[PDB]
């Protein structure tokens, strides 16, 4: 695991996906931070996403544990920043990398999925009211993610 | 007309010749083509918004020597 | 026509031993990780890293 | 570890189209002609060029 | 001990490590871990001279840095 | 069948063998001479044997037809210098190069099969009295081959 963390880290620190930034938090190569941007023109905008990410010792045969810590307003993610998403369960790859999996939850933010939903009163307001959603995500931004 | 990057999966760039006017689904089959890689496991993604199949390159403002990003196939929930 | 000029690169997993760790499934491969790492993904129940299709076989490729 | 420099050599016999027909025998594959040259000796039902095994399956081979 | 070259049947270089007491047998069996190809299809040339399985190479004076040519298992009829 | 003969030719050009060379008869690149020396022990030793080589339009799915131009005394070889040799027939490999045929042939000087026999006379001369066999072979070897 720990060489194909390390190659991941050095691929980070030459070519970054545009709004994505992971290392390790300490001494621990098992233990890196994320940053997230709000991805422009999403209710996200002008907000930074801090997460959490914890390698297990046979990565990555077995995915990263993935989670926020800055609160966000978001039908597949909940205030335990707890990311329902399949390439973080049985639809993971071992050719996914910390980089791609940054990509990949951006694009998450950008068009979520209401029909089976973490949070469904979230989930609801989407289907319904988009510019309520994008109202209370924009205010949660600014709240929590600034 | 133009070249495009994508940032394949293990990070290999390859380079796609097409019009503005090409469907996100035909840079896919391109990417078949290249790569053998199944249309319906491509999610392809340009400034962090993933890209519709039914959608062109230039609904997207993806110009000469633009990068698409290449991720997995997911699923929120 | 275009080369494999990536072919010398390590093993996208393990990122140590060469790509001679063919996936096969149908009429085509993947040929990314070490036959080590590939005989894992088959042993541990995974489809195809880079495709998601079902490993058929993994096949030690010699490039003679 | 030995890695493939010769990988991005072109096909042995028709020396213009890449190695990307990998002749699958077994658990094993002789990677060096194209898939067109290798689809040639299956239909034909020659044996590997190489090592002489017959050919099992013909699998083009891409590397991601 | 020492290292020996073969020349494959491609044209391809490989290097050996073996002892000049090693049968011929054992060279083919180590050309068959590094490039998979069964010894009783393998003919090794040293000299125009095939090189015989029961045979060393010390037996046909193959010292440091030979070459040995690898051809097809052949026989005339 | 071209590019490759082309590349076989560019590879002798560049790396000669040091007991055989092989090149097309003027400006037909299907039709070459080859010329292997006598291997050293053998009673052809100090000889030079010319051959013919007409590759075939499908080479290299069908083998090359390979034949003795100069006289040479063997039982795989006869007096029309036809070579009969399995990698020259169904044991052919499209793998096998002109260098890799004329070096087989080599070894086929120094290791003849008298059980399967062309020629049976020289054969059963081979089997009963090998100092024969290696007089009269070195006497072909001075009268056609020096
Ligand atoms: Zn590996
Ligand atoms: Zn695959
Ligand atoms: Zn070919
Ligand atoms: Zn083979």
């Amino acid at each position: 695991a720990l060489k194909r963390i390390h190659k991941e880290l050095n691929d980070l620190a030459r070519d970054p996906p545009a709004q994505c930034r992971a290392g390790p938090v300490g001494d621990d190569m098992f233990h890196w931070q994320a940053t997230i941007m709000g991805p422009n023109d999403s209710p996200y905008q002008g907000g930074v996403f801090f997460l959490t990410i914890h390698f297990p010792t046979d990565y990555p045969f077995k995915p990263p544990k993935v989670a926020f810590t800055t609160r966000i307003y978001h039908p597949n993610i909940n205030s335990n920043g707890s990311i329902k998403l399949d390439i973080l369960r049985s639809q993971w790859s071992p050719a996914l990398t910390i980089s791609k999996v940054l990509l990949s939850i951006c694009s998450l933010l950008c068009d979520p999925n209401p029909d089976d939903p973490l949070v469904p009163e979230i989930a609801r307001i989407y289907k319904t009211d988009r510019e309520k959603y994008n109202r209370i995500a924009r205010e949660w931004t600014q709240k929590y993610a600034m | 007309s133009m070249q495009i990057f994508v940032k394949t999966l293990t990070g290999k760039t390859i380079t796609l010749e097409v019009e503005p006017s090409d469907t996100i689904e035909n840079v896919k089959a391109k990417i078949q083509d290249k790569e053998g890689i199944p249309p319906d496991q491509q999610r392809l993604i340009f400034a962090g918004k993933q890209l519709e199949d039914g959608r062109t390159l230039s609904d997207y403002n993806i110009q000469k020597e633009s990068t698409l990003h290449l991720v997995l196939r997911l699923r929120g929930g | 026509p275009s080369f494999p000029h990536n072919a010398i690169e390590p093993c996208v997993i393990c990122q140590t031993r060469p790509k001679n760790g063919c996936i096969v499934h149908g009429k085509t491969g993947h040929l990314m990780a070490c036959f080590t790492c590939a005989k894992k993904l088959k042993k541990r129940n995974k489809p195809c890293p880079v495709c998601r299709q079902p490993i058929q076989m993994i096949v030690l490729t010699y490039f003679p």
